Order: C-alpha cells, then structure tokens, then sequence
C-alpha cells in the first residue's frame, strides 16, 4: 500500500541533538506533567480537563532600577498542553527532559440528598434554611 | 552590471510577531496588524476583523461596513501614493514624491 | 467561423490560428490515454464525461466567440491550455494509481481539533 | 489665494490647469475645530422587552464542521459555477 | 443491576437511584451553572441558577436538589433553559453593585463568569440598587454585605464543616441580611475558608487585600507544613513574592479546606 | 467591470505622424513636464514654521501618558489593574495595598515608555479615567532612564496637563 | 501623471522592464496588480465581496503588456477608481451604531458601563480576558492596496489565538524577483523592485 | 504630605526612601527626586462630609459619565460615615 | 437571516463545496482520509504524507478543479499529537471562484514532497516552514534559513521554543564586535492565565475522559 | 511500528559516510575561513572547534536524526563559504565574551540556586 521503500530504527526517539537547546536546560531542568487543580476561588472545572506541562521554578530578582522583577531562565513562562497523560510523557522523553507525573485527582462521587436537610433522628437535619 | 541572480535575504525585520500573537487576546493582537504593512494599516486590520467576526459568526452593523470601505479606500491611497512615488524616487525621479505626500 | 482575434489578453498566451483542430485533437488524446485507466476509476468516469461534453461543444459549434460563451473557460486559448493540463494530467494518474484504497489510516486523534 | 493675477496667470498656463479652482492648501472652506457635541444613536439590541439574548446570540449557533467523508451515474460537479466573465467598462472602456 | 437509564441530551448515562440532575449531567461533562449548590454542603435550593428543562415536562426544575427519574431526558441547552438562566443571572445583577474594578474576586469570580456565559449582555434594571451595612465578623475574613447573593453557602459551611452555628440570615425579603446579628466574631481553625465558598467579593481576605489580580498569578502546587496533616496548597506568587495560600482539592487529606494557620 | 490601461492604437495619417515626428525631435512632452515644476515654483510652499507653528490635531490625539485626580485632588486610579491586563505591550506594571485610611490605591504604577505602543488601550479600559493619553509629544530625553515613568513622574505629567486634558475629554466623552 | 505617464525617459525606464507572464503569475503566487499587469481579470472586492464592496461602482485596471509600465498605470487608474468610491461612501453613508451591539463581542458605552451592572462585567472581561472565539480554522483574505493579504487564523476556543499565519502578498511577489530580474541590469532590479509594491514588514512579519 | 528623611531624601506618598547606606542613592546626585507635592490622601481628608436626609446615597464622582460607575452607600451606622470606594467622598446621614 | 448582530449562511455554497469534498474524495480514495466543511463554507481535505503531490496536481490541473494559485503554505504545531506538525496548503481557483484547503501532517523526522514542481510559489514558504518549525522538505531546490539569524539553533514556531529564546544580542567593546550570550530580561514577560473556568461553547464539548 | 520514512541514509553504515564527506568539508575549508574573516584564530583553533562540534554528537545511533545533522551542518557550511555569514557569526562558536561558569558543585553553591 505505502510504497515509499521504508526503514527500520529500532532505537527510542530522541531529538535533543536538532532541537537546538542548550545543554543547560535540557539535563538540568525537570518537568512537571500535571492535571491542574480547580482554582478554589471558583466552581468552574473548564480549567482541569487537560495535562500541562511546566518547569522547575528558578530565580527572580528585582531589576536594580525600577525593582521589576528580572529572570535569566528561558523556560520560566512554558507551559505546554496535552490531551492525555501519554502524550505528555512522550514529548518529555524525546526532549531529553526529566519529568515528574502526577496522576489526575478528580472529585469523588458524592451522595446529595434535598430531603435529609429534614431528617427525623439523624444528625443531618440543619437548623437554617 | 547585468543580473545573472537575485537571492533575497529577508528577515532583517523579522520580529516573531506570529509567535507574540500567540500570547495576546484577540483584542491584544490588533495593533500588530497595523505594523505589518504599516502603508496600509486600517487594510491589515480589516483583514484581521473579518477573520475573527467570521469565526465569532457575528456581523459589524451596516454604518461600521461603510466606514471600513471608506477608509479602506483612503488607505489605498496612501499606499499608492507610496508605493508610485517612492518606485518613481528610486528612479531618479524625487519630485512627485513631494507633491504626494502633502496629500 | 469568425474573424481572428489579434491578442488574447494575457502575456505569454499565444493566439491560435486553429482553435477547434486543436481542441479536437487534445481531447481525442485525452480520451485514448482515460483508456488505460481501469473501468470503474472515479477519475476515468469523471473525467471521460466531461472530455465529453466539451467535445460535443466543439463538433457542434464552428463559430469561436459562440464556443467560447458554451465552453465557459475563458479565450479559447484558455481552454486549450487546460486541455494540455488535463492530458498531462491523465498521463501522470496511470503512474500514481490514485483509485487505489486508502495507503494508510492517520493516528487515532491526528485530525481531532480542540485537543 | 495671495498669489497676485499675474502670477495666477503664469502658474496656470505654465502647468495647463486652472489651479485657483482646486487649491492643494486648505483655507476657511475646512470644518470649524470645535464642534456641537453628538447624540449618538443606539444599536438594534437597545430593547426593554423581546430582546432575549439567547435569540441573538452568534457565537453559539456556530457549529463543528461537517464531516462529508471519514475513514475511520454520478454527475461531476465543480467548486462552484464556473466565474462569468467580466463585461468592459461604459464608463471608460479605454484609458 | 440497580442503575436507573436517563438520558442527557439523548445521551444515555446510566446512574445510581437518588442521584440528581446535576450530577446527571457531570456524568456527562457538562456542568450546570449554579450560585448555591456546593458538593461539600447541604443542598439549599435557592439561587435557581441551576433550573433546566426536561423534555415532556412543563416546569424547569432545579437541577441541584431534583433527583433524576427513569427515562428522563435533560435538556441542558434548551430555549427554555437558556432563558431561565438569562432571568435569574438578571434578578442577581440587579441590586448586585458596581464594584468590580475595586473588589477583589474581579477576574475569578462566578458572577462575573456565569453572567458571561448564561446570562444576557445589557441591562434593563432603571431602579435605585440597594446597599447594606457592613458587619465586621474578625481580622481575617473582610465583609462588603453590599455584593452578597444571598446564597447561604457560608451559613451551610460554618454549621456543617466548622460547627459553629453564628452566621445567619436576618430579615425578609429584599432587606434579608446575612450575618451574625449581633457584633460577633467568626473565630475559628476553618474560618478562613468562606473566603473560597463565597462566589462573590462579599467574603475576601483581609491580608491580601488589593494587593493582586487572579490573572496575573503564578500558581505552584505545593504542600503545607505548618501541621502534620500535610494538607495540598496553592501558592499564588506575582514577580518573586508570594501573595496568597489557596486549598487544592485531596479527597483523602483535605479535600478543599484549610486550617487558617496554613491560609 | 475592468478597463484597459495600455490597449490603444496609434493613428497613422500623415499628420498623426508628423505630430509624432514633432513631439520626438523636438522634445514637446519633455518641455511640458517642465511646464508643470514651473508652475509649482510659483506657488505658496506648504512648510510651517515649526516649532512656531504646529501641526494640527485632534482631541483624540494619544500622546504621553498622565494620570489623572478628581476635582478634589484625591487619586482616579483605584488599583483595577485592567490597564495592566489589556496593555499589549505589557508596558504596565502596577502594585497596590491598603492606604493608610482604607483606600484602594497604587504604590507602583510605571509605565515603561519604550515598551509602550501609544495604542490607548488603556484609557478605553479604565473605568474612572485614570490614566489618559495626553495631547503632548514633545518629550524627547538625552538618556533612556528618562523613559521609565514611575508613578510620580505620572502624576506630575497629570497635574500639569490637566487643563487641557480636561477639555480634550470634554470634547470627546460623548464619542466614547 | 504629467510628469510620468507620457515622458519618454519614465517609459524607458519601466517599458518591458519584468515582463511576468500571466500563467508564470498565476503559478509564483502573484496577487493584486501582479496579475492585473499581465492582464489577469482577478480582484477580490468584486469576486469574493467583503463588507459592502458589491454596493459600490468601480472599474478594476487590467495591463496588457505584463511589465513595469503597465502595473504603473494600473496604481495611477486604481486611484482613479478608489475616489471614485470614496464619493459613493460619503453619500451613501447610513445611520446607525459604529459596533455590533453585541456586548460580549465589543464594549460597551463608557456610559452604559459606568451606570449598568451587566455592562461593568462584560467591560471587566473584554478587557482583561477577552472574548472567546469558537473553535475553527479559518483562511479569510482581502483585496489589499499591495495584493492579496489574509490571514490563517487558529482558535482552540480561548480568549487567544492558537496560530495566526499571515499570508503577505510581498512574500510571493519578492520571491519572485529573480525570475523577472532575468536579463536585466542592476538599474532595472531597482526597478523591478518597486513595481513589486514591497514592504518588509509584512514579508518578514 | 511631603516630608524629608533624616538624610534629606524627601519622603513619596506611597512611603518610599532609601535608607542612609543604600547604594541607589547615587542615581540622584547632580539630580533630583521626582516627588508629587499634592498628596492625595491629605486632599481627600479637607473635603467636608456631605449630609443627607435617607439612608442610602449614591455617588457617580461627580461629573456624570465623567465620573466612575454609580456605587450606592448605606447610612445607617451612626459611629462613622459611609465612604465612597472609589472617589473617597464621605456621606452621613441626617440625624440618624 | 434577519438578524442583525448574526452572520448569515450561504447554504448554497456549503452544499456545493460538500459535493465537491465527495468528488475529490471519490477520484483521490489512496490519499483522502477526511473530508470536512465548515460553518463559514471552507473546505478542508485531509490527506496521507504521501499524496501531496498527487493530490495537489488533481487540484491544479483538473479541469473541474483549476486551483492554479496556491494562496499560501503553513504548518501548525501541536505537540499533543504523535504526528506533531499539520502542513496546510491554501489553493485558490479563479475559473471557479472558490478555495480549498489541503492538510496533512509529519514528525520531527519524516520528510515531506517537495511541491515545487506543483507551485513555483512553494519555493519559499517550505524554507520559512523549515526555518521555524524544522519540517525537512525532500528534494526542495535549496532549502534553508530564509527569516532567522545565521547560525540560530532552534526552530522558534514549535510551541515548546521559549518566547524570549535562548540567546540575545549586544555589543561589546574588547572584541569590538556585536557577541551573543544567554538571554536575560531586566523585567520577566508576566504569564497571565486568562482562562475562564466555565466552558464557553457547548457545541465544542469532547466526550468525557 | 518501528517501520518509519529515511531522509537520506537507510542505515548507520551509510549515514557515516556522510557524517565523513562532511567532516572533509569542514576540515578544508577553516583555512579559508580564516582567512576571508580575517579571524585572529590559528588554523588549528578553528579546526579543533569542528572537531569540537562533531564529537558533541558521537553518541547519535538514529540513522534519521544524523541525516538532520548533516543536512544542518551543510547549511552551516554553505552560510560560511558564501560568506552570508559576518564575523560576528563565526566567532559565535567560541564565546569570547562569557565568562567560564563553575563545574563543581561547591562553586556553584557559592553563587546561586541553580543545580
Ligand atoms: C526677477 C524679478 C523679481 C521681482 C521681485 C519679486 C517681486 O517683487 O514679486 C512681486 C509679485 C509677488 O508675486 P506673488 O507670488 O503673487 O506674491 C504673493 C503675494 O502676492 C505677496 O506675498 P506677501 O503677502 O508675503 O507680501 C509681503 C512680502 C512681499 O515682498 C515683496 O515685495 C516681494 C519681493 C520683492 C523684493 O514682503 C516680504 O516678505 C519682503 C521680504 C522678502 C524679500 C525677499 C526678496 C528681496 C529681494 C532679493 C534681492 C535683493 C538684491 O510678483 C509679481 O507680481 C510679478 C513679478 C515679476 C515682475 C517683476 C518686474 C516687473
Ligand atoms: C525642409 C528641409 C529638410 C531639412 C530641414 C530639417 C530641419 C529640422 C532639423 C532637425 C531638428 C532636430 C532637433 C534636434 C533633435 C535631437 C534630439 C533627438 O534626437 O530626439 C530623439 C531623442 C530620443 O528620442 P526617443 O527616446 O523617443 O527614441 C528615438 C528613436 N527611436 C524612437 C527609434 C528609438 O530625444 C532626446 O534627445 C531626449 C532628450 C533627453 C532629455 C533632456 C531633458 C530635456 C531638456 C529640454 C530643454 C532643452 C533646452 C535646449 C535649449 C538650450 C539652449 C542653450
Ligand atoms: C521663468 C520665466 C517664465 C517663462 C519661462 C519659460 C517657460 C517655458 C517652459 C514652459 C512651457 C509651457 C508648457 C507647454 O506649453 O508645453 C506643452 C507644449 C505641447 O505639448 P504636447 O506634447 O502635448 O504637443 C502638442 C502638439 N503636438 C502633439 C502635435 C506636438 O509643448 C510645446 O509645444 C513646446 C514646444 C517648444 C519646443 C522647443 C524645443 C527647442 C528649443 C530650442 C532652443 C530654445
Ligand atoms: C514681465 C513683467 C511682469 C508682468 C507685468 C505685470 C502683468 C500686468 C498686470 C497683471 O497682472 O495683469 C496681467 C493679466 C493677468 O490677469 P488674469 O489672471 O488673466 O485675470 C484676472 C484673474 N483674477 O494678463 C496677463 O497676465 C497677460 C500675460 C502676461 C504677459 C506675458 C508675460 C510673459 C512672461
Ligand atoms: C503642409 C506643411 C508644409 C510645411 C511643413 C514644413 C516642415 C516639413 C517637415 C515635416 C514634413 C511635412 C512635409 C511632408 C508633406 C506633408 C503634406 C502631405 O504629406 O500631404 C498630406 C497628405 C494627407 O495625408 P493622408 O492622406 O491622410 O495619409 C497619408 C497617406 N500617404 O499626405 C499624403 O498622403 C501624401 C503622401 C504622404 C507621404 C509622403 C512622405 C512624407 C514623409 C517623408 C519625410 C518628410 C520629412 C522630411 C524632412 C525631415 C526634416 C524635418
Ligand atoms: S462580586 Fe464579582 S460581579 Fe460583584 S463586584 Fe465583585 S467581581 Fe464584580
Ligand atoms: S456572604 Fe457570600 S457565601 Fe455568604 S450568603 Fe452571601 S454570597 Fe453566599
Ligand atoms: S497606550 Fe497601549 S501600549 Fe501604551 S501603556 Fe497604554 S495600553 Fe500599553
Ligand atoms: S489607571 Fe485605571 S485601569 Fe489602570 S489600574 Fe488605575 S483605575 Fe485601573
Ligand atoms: S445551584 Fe441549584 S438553586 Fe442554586
Ligand atoms: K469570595
Ligand atoms: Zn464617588
């Protein structure tokens, strides 16, 4: 079908030589592949349905002039979506990138219940409404 | 002084503005359309709204249609006027340039 | 048959002396090489049906300005130049077998937008 | 508009026009630099009743492509029709 | 075996007896607006944020407190969904104060959001707002009564979770006040967390007053050590300085509370 | 509909010719384009004496930034930080806390001007009128530093500009 | 055009000066008076309408040599015909809002804003978050003073485009110049670049 | 208002001076520190209390749309007066 | 269509891209692995790597195609894929007045045809899509850097590229010449997270995890 | 799986040999090198700096990621020779101007955070 004449390359990917970073950022860094928590301040959960990828924070520094706050880390404002847990750590391997998962936590069902706000002889009955 | 091959080096002005719109709202990356052919900038930026309001699936009032096409015109005269006075001041000819741009 | 035009508005787009001799000839070329192709190619179907039609246009219309209005392609040497394309084209689908099944199904998500 | 008749004369026949009628710097013919203040008007949605925002809203009647075709004697059939040819001007046909 | 079919959409989600429409549409992805409802408190009913159709039947009803019944078919984008949703957000916005560029939930709060997304685009409110007192309720947690929704979500949480029965809703109608009544202080190890209950920017924090912007904050995940528990935190930082210690959800340490040492 | 630019055929009678032969030895559509750079010579220059006289502008017109008081003297910026937020080149940095008497108020509002855009989006966001674009632009500086607005630099620029920004946004409120 | 149009020294200059043939045009990803030049009956304001271009009246300019003389007088005559709809736009100009009186696309009033509760919110997110643009890819272009211009915009359903690929018409026609600088010297590439209409902010972006 | 540290350095309304050993003291000499006379939280303060007869008042800044959005403040403490949030304008009420 | 803030549909073009979607699909079932049309009326043919350039010669020189301008070439990045870059042909045909979107995708290794021998006008943007995302084009007549610096590492359009970059430039005096070292900002760009935890759209909703 | 599309070389075997015909490339042309950009290096630096360059990859067995390399360098090499590049470009590859970093860990305890 595919009539393209193709090879066999049975070693694992691995592009840090043609990706152009710097040694520095390539073995000293560690990614962090999460599911990002709910913001606590709100109930929507719109933000806590991919994986991201990000990196170990370094140092900031306030600017000697107008104490803005400096940076000499490049990959301080990366971050990288995925859309499974799989794809993110596959990208993290081809880069030569250490990384850190942690499996997504989501909500466990809960049993609600209008009625028991009422109860006859459980705790549950509320005394406002 | 006979041409035998051109090769172009560009990218003297190159500045990322497509990985900068990347980081912006939508709002946000509007006035870097006017920086890109910056004789025509409401050209650029019209360009730039239909792209959006198409994707948005909404529709500019009528009044705002035709001052889009009004200064969509006047834009075209800048850029003409720029682009045949400047062609013909690289020529040798400078006067019209002159006459032009107090237009 | 109509008097000759003396230019057809486009640079490099020579006038024809003998646009419907021409004409004739390129699909006649174009419907010998469709017969290489297999019977049931979606390409050899299309494209005999419509080599076709405009060749019916050509043997029954003498009058060019009047072809032209029926072929709807522009100057007639506009027409003739897609008939080039079109033969060219032909000759290159036996080589490529386009009507072969599909070489290979893309990744699970590959064509998934939002991810 | 200070140019003496004379010279009014000669830049008009040294260049072939009647320059005095189309002047190319502005004079008292220009608006007025303070203006009375505008009433704008409003836009169609400007209602107190039948005015639903669900009835007008465009972002969400926009929908997921179509898909005609997925691997997961018919006519032949064109983009469109073909592109009817331009007429000449009437207005000025030849420049 | 004891599953009950219903249908989202037309969507088939099969789901225990006793669950409610909302949690019916979790099921699903989709998540219904809501203003009082909180997973973590008692079902109170009473924002009707949350009101969807259900095919068949005349009356929206409130997808919070309605347990789902065999068959039913959720229609959670209906016209007539769509324009309950646009009613209230309408009522809570009509004595709601225009505060936004001076109250701290700007740009992380529901409302706001919720009124994007569900409610209408333009006001038709040509009456006096109404604005009530403050109550100071201690060092911690700062009251602007003036932006509550009446959404009883601290009263629920400071009875349930801390124990401490002294929020309240005085009055009636229009003029019902939320709040302790009498000068009182909510002294607790849990207060600081109606912060975080409370939709609107009618509870802030006190210490991190004005001094941020949701969007502009840098959030580390992180852990706590001022206990042994070791609850999960957020730690908000704005260019090299840390602004504020928000609960991240662990359903076996902490779930989404913290002492108010950690906060 | 389209026209042709370049599509016309010479006449050839003897005295189109001639015509031709003329206007080729003897330089007539060359002197005639001298007759149009005479004309201009005498003609009313369009240079002002600048910095004399000045270009016209508008109300609208965004120039250095300022910001701005109520007429009580107390401080319009109230901290929103929505300039801070829609400024595309994040030439906005702003801090805030609690004043001494309970008020919302900045401690940092820079504005580095070299980053800055003079877009006026800023303006359009602020809910009180704060920081406006001023009708100046004649601020030129001999070092970079000098760009580097601090607050007090800002309300320095708001307090000696206000009468006619005032007026500016008297003139323009109504558009807006 | 006194000063240009007939003088023998300009028409020197710019006669068979890049000749560009019309299928070369086509085939290079020319666009604008590059096509128009070498008599290519194309513009976008009359095939592929935007806004209220198919209300107005106007005449597209089409050379017939395909050099530098012919797209010179294409530039002159399209400003012909753009005063020519400016005169059409200042008499049918209507009344009516200048936005699309939708407020969670566009702003509202600053009056409205200061006074509306609903207008505050919306005023508060178009300004910090912005509005979220539906999923979808679209390829939207215009008639631009120097050709064809459009964009490949992105949206993943945020508030900020996910890829923006502008498509400048400079980009192709400067690819282009060592094709049409063939046989010519170094005056006439001098040439050959202005009539190319090129500014390099939109072919370097 | 405006006042000066032990070493001289005038004093901003945000509270800001550099200490006596601070380095970034040298950008200023052969210069000046740009400092805003008019503080503003004294201005706010000469401003008197505007009495009113109901117990809610509203404040736009004055102005009109020249202002800031309309706020609506409650009277009803006596102990102290009902401030505006965003202009500082203080309100009370008529004999409670 | 009454409506004032809506953009109308054009259902009349949506059916007859959808016709032609099938057509091409139909004549090109080697190559053609999804066909879509959008609710502004684009069309979109997503094929296999392999049929670049036979695909795109059907499309410029089929007489019921006559796409014979390529409007432009770009690719997309999207490293959540295992094929990350989506190569996208924009062709306009002005017999027929309308245009076509071709796509197909590659890795950080597999080449892709060349389409230079299909469009002259391919010649530049498969360099700019080299330059800046590191897609290979085989049998490209010179491909090259054509809009980064001489001797730049990286590709500055793939999403995991820092926006700032790696290196910065500057001037010094010893060695009387303009040096490159490690980037450092007197003011770090400020990440701001704009997204709203409420979902916006709910036609767009993916099926749950 | 694991069957993928070559660029140039099928095999380690013959990537090499390109790896070679490269390295011989590079190796004659520092001279010239030198010499245009009138670089106040010795042969022998620039030499040891390509070497210097090469063994930064010996570790490569992916047949497709040396022929990206290769592909590289004679863009590199072709930069050189036509002298698109200025000195400042090939003066690059030294870092004259950076002053040397610590290696071990006590120095870089000393100075920051960094690992
Ligand atoms: C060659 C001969 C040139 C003649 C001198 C120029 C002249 O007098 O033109 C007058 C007059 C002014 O022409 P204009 O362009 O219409 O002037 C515009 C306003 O009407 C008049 O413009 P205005 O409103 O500005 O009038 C005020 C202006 C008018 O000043 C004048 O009087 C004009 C200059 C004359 C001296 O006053 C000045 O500015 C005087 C200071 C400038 C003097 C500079 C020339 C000094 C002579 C230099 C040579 C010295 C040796 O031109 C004529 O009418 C025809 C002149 C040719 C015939 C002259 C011999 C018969
Ligand atoms: C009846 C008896 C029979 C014999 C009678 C004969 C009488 C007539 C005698 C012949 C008249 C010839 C006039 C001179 C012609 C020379 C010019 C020429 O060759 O034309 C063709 C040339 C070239 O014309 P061309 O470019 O169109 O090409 C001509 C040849 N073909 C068309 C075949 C290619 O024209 C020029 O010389 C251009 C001039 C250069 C621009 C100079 C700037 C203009 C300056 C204008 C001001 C001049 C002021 C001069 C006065 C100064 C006073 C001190
Ligand atoms: C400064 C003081 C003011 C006076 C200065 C003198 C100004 C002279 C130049 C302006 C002339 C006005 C422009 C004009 O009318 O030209 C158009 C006119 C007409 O332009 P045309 O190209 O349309 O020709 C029309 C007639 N046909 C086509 C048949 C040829 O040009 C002329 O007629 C000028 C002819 C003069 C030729 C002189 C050349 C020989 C010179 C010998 C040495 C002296
Ligand atoms: C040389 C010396 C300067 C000339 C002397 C001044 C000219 C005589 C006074 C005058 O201006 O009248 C000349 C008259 C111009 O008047 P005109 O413009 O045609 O009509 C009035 C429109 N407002 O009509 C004329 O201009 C006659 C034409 C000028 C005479 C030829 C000069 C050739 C140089
Ligand atoms: C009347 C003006 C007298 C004063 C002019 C003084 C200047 C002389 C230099 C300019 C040349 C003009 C003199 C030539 C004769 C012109 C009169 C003439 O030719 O007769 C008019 C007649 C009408 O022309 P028509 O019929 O419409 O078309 C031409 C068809 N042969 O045309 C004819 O049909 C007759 C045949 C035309 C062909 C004859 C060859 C003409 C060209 C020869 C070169 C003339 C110039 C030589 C001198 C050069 C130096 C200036
Ligand atoms: S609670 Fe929300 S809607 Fe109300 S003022 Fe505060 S930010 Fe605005
Ligand atoms: S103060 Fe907040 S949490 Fe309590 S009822 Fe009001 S809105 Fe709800
Ligand atoms: S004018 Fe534009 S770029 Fe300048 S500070 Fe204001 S928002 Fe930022
Ligand atoms: S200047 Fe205006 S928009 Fe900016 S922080 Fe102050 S009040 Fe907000
Ligand atoms: S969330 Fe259901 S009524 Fe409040
Ligand atoms: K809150
Ligand atoms: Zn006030």
């Amino acid at each position: 079908t595919r009539d393209t004449q193709l090879i066999t390359v049975d070693e694992k990917l691995d592009i840090t030589t043609i990706t152009g970073v710097p040694e520095e950022h390539i073995k000293t860094r560690k990614a962090r592949i999460f599911v990002p928590a709910r913001n606590n301040m709100q109930s929507g959960v719109n933000n806590t349905k991919k994986w991201k990828m990000e990196f170990d924070t370094r140092e900031r520094w306030e600017n000697p002039l107008m104490g803005w706050a400096s940076t000499a880390d490049p990959l301080s404002n990366l971050v990288l979506t995925f859309s499974t847990k799989e794809d993110a750590v596959a990208f993290a391997e081809k880069n030569g990138w250490s990384y850190d998962v942690e499996e997504r936590k989501v909500p466990k069902p809960k049993s609600k219940s209008y009625g028991a706000n009422f109860s006859w002889n459980k705790r549950t009955r509320v005394s406002t409404k | 002084e006979m041409v035998r091959k051109c090769d172009p080096h560009i990218g003297l002005l190159h500045r990322g503005t497509e990985k900068l719109i990347e980081y912006k709202t939508y709002l946000q990356a509007l006035p870097y359309f006017d920086r890109l052919d910056y004789v025509s900038m409401m050209c650029n930026e019209q360009a730039y709204s239909l792209a959006v309001e198409k994707l948005l699936n909404i529709r500019p009032p009528p009044r705002a249609q035709w001052i889009r096409v009004l200064f969509g015109e006047i834009t075209r005269l800048l850029n003409h006027i720029m682009a045949v006075t400047t062609h013909a001041l690289d020529i040798g000819a400078m006067t019209p340039f002159f006459w032009m741009f107090e237009e | 048959a109509g008097l000759l035009k003396k230019t057809t508005g486009l640079v490099g787009l020579a006038v024809c002396e003998t646009p419907h001799e021409r004409l004739k000839i390129l699909y006649t070329k174009i419907l010998d090489v469709l017969g290489h192709i297999p019977k049931n190619a979606a390409y050899r179907k299309y494209t005999e049906q419509i080599t076709n039609e405009k060749l019916s246009m050509v043997k029954a219309e003498p009058d060019v300005k009047k072809l032209e209005e029926r072929l709807q392609g522009g100057q007639i040497e506009e027409v003739i130049l897609q008939a080039e394309n079109e033969l060219s084209l032909a000759r290159k689908m036996i080589q490529w077998k386009p009507w072969e099944p599909l070489v290979e199904e893309p990744p699970a998500s590959q064509w998934k937008w939002p991810i | 508009a200070s140019a003496t008749r004379f010279i009014q004369w000669l830049r008009n026949w040294a260049s072939g026009r009647d320059l005095q009628a189309k002047l190319q710097l502005r004079y008292q013919e220009i608006s007025k630099r303070t203006q009375p203040p505008p009433k704008l008007p409003v836009g169609p949605s400007h209602k107190l009743s039948n005015n639903y925002y669900c009835t007008r809203d465009g972002r969400r009647e926009a929908m997921p492509p179509s898909i005609v075709m997925s691997s997961q004697e018919k006519k032949a059939v064109s983009p469109a029709p073909p592109i009817k040819r331009w007429e000449l001007s009437q207005d000025e046909p030849y420049l | 075996s004891n599953l009950i079919e219903v249908f989202v959409d037309g969507q088939s989600v099969m789901v225990e007896p006793g669950t409610t429409v909302l949690q019916a549409c979790e099921k699903v992805g989709m998540q219904i607006p809501r203003f009082c409802y909180h997973e973590r408190l008692s079902v109170a009913g009473n924002c009707r944020m949350c009101l969807v159709e259900i095919e068949k039947a005349p009356k929206v009803v409130a997808a919070c407190a309605m347990p789902v019944m065999k068959g039913w078919n959720i229609l959670t984008n209906s016209e007539k969904t769509k324009k309950a949703r646009e009613g209230v957000m309408e009522f809570l916005l009509a004595n709601h104060p225009l505060d936004c560029p001076i109250c701290d939930q700007g740009g992380e709060c529901d409302l706001q959001d919720q009124s994007m997304m569900f409610g209408s685009d333009r006001s038709r409110f040509l009456e006096g707002k109404r604005a009530v007192e403050d109550k100071n309720i201690g060092p911690l947690v700062k009251t602007i009564m003036t932006r509550c929704i009446q959404c009883t979500r601290c009263i629920r949480f400071a009875s349930e979770i801390a124990g401490v029965d002294d929020l309240g809703t005085t009055g009636r109608g229009n003029d019902m006040q939320v709040g302790t009544y009498i000068e009182k202080m909510f002294m607790s190890e849990l207060s600081g967390n109606i912060i975080d209950i409370c939709p609107v920017g009618a509870l802030t924090s006190k210490p991190y007053a004005f001094t941020a912007r949701p969007w502009e904050t840098r959030k580390t995940e992180s852990i706590d050590v001022m206990d042994a528990v070791g609850s999960n935190i957020v730690v908000s930082t704005r260019t090299g300085e840390v602004m504020r210690i928000l609960p991240r959800m662990h359903e076996d340490i902490n779930e989404e509370w913290i002492s108010d040492k950690t906060r | 509909t389209y026209k042709y630019v370049n599509l016309r055929e010479p006449s050839m009678d003897m005295k189109s010719v001639t015509d031709r032969a003329a206007q080729t030895l003897l330089w007539t559509e060359l002197i005639r384009g001298l007759g149009m750079t005479l004309s201009y010579l005498f003609r009313e220059p369009a240079t002002i004496n600048y910095p004399f006289e000045k270009g016209p502008l508008s109300p609208r017109f965004r120039g250095e930034h300022a910001l701005r008081r109520y007429p009580s003297g107390e401080e319009r910026c109230i901290a929103c930080k929505l300039c801070e937020a829609v400024c595309p080149a994040q030439a906005i940095t702003i801090e805030a806390e609690p004043r001494a008497d309970g008020s919302r108020r900045t401690t940092r509002y820079d504005i580095d001007m070299t980053k800055c855009i003079y877009c006026g989006f800023c303006q359009e966001a602020c809910p009180v009128d704060a920081i406006v674009e001023g009708p100046n632009f004649e601020f030129s500086t001999e070092t970079h530093e000098e760009l580097l607005y601090n607050k007090e630099k800002l309300l320095n620029n708001g307090d000696k500009w206000e009468a006619e920004i005032a007026a500016n946004i008297q003139a323009d409120y109504l558009y807006r | 055009e006194e000063m240009l149009t007939n003088n023998r020294i300009w028409r020197n200059r710019t006669v068979d000066i890049g000749i560009v043939t019309a299928e070369d045009a086509l085939n290079y990803g020319f666009s604008g008076v590059m096509l128009r030049g070498s008599g290519i009956q194309w513009d976008l304001r009359k095939t592929q309408p935007y806004d209220v271009y198919d209300q107005v009246e106007f005449d597209v300019p089409i050379g017939s040599r395909g050099d530098c003389y012919d797209r010179y007088l294409c530039r002159v005559e399209e400003m012909r015909q753009s005063i020519r709809i400016i005169s059409q736009c200042l008499n049918k100009m209507p009344p009516g809002e200048i936005k699309v009186d939708d407020a969670k696309v566009s702003p509202p009033k600053r009056a409205e804003m200061k006074t509306s509760m609903e207008s505050l919110i919306h005023h508060f997110k178009l300004y910090t978050e912005g509005y979220q643009v539906p999923p979808g890819a679209t390829y939207t272009a215009i008639e631009a003073p120097k050709g064809e211009f459009g964009v490949y915009l992105v949206s993943d359903g945020s508030s900020r485009p996910y890829r923006c690929k502008i498509k400048a018409p400079g980009f192709a026609h400067l690819a282009g110049l060592d094709k049409m600088s063939k046989g010519h010297m170094l005056a006439d590439v001098v040439a050959i670049i202005g009539t190319q209409d090129i500014v390099f902010g939109e072919v370097d972006r | 208002g405006v006042r000066t540290s032990p070493t001289g350095e005038k004093v901003t309304h945000t509270g800001q001076v550099y200490d006596d050993g601070d380095y970034r003291k040298v950008r200023f000499v052969g210069r000046q520190k740009e400092v805003n006379e008019n503080f503003a939280i004294d201005l706010i303060a000469e401003q008197p209390v505007s009495q009113v007869g109901s117990r809610v008042i509203s404040c736009d800044g004055g102005g009109g749309a020249l202002g800031h959005p309309r706020v609506y403040i409650n009277l009803d403490k006596e102990t102290k007066t009902g401030t505006c949030g965003y202009c500082g304008l203080q309100f009370r009420q008529q004999h409670h | 269509d009454t409506r004032p803030t809506v953009r109308p549909r054009n259902d009349v073009a949506h059916k007859q891209l959808s016709a032609f979607g099938e057509y091409v699909a139909e004549i090109l079932p080697k190559y053609v692995q999804q066909v879509q049309v959008s609710c502004f009326n684009e069309l979109e043919i997503c094929i296999h790597p392999d049929g670049v350039i036979p695909v795109l010669t059907f499309l410029r020189d089929h007489s019921n195609a006559q796409f014979k301008s390529l409007a432009d070439l770009t690719a997309v990045d999207i490293p959540t894929r295992q094929n990350r870059f989506e190569i996208v042909y924009n062709l306009l045909s002005l017999r027929f007045n309308s245009r076509i979107r071709v796509k197909t995708y590659t890795d950080e290794l597999t080449p892709i045809e060349s389409s230079v021998p299909v469009y002259k006008a391919a010649n530049w943007y498969e360099r700019e899509i080299w330059d800046m995302f590191g897609v290979f084009f085989a049998n490209h007549p010179d491909l090259r850097r054509i809009l980064t610096d001489y001797g730049f590492e990286g590709h500055p359009f793939r999403k995991d590229f820092p926006l700032s970059g790696y290196v910065e430039l500057r001037y010094d005096d010893e060695v009387k010449r303009v040096v490159a070292e490690p980037v450092e900002l007197a003011q770090e760009f400020r990440k701001f997270d704009l997204n709203s935890p409420w979902e916006a759209f709910p036609a767009y909703r993916q099926p749950p995890e | 799986s694991t069957s993928v599309k070559p660029i140039f070389s099928r095999d380690m075997n013959e990537a090499k040999r390109r790896v070679r015909e490269l390295y011989r490339a590079w190796y004659r042309e520092v001279p010239n090198t030198v010499h245009l950009f009138q670089l106040d290096i010795s042969v022998k630096q620039g030499r040891d700096k390509v070497r210097e360059m090469f063994k930064k990859n010996a570790h490569i067995t992916d047949p497709r990621v040396v022929d990206l390399l290769v592909i590289k360098g004679k863009m590199e090499l072709e930069e050189t020779i036509k002298v698109w590049k200025q000195r400042t470009h090939v003066m690059r590859f030294f870092h004259e101007t950076e002053a040397p970093r610590p290696k071990d860990f006590l120095s870089k305890f000393y100075v920051g955070h960094d690992p």
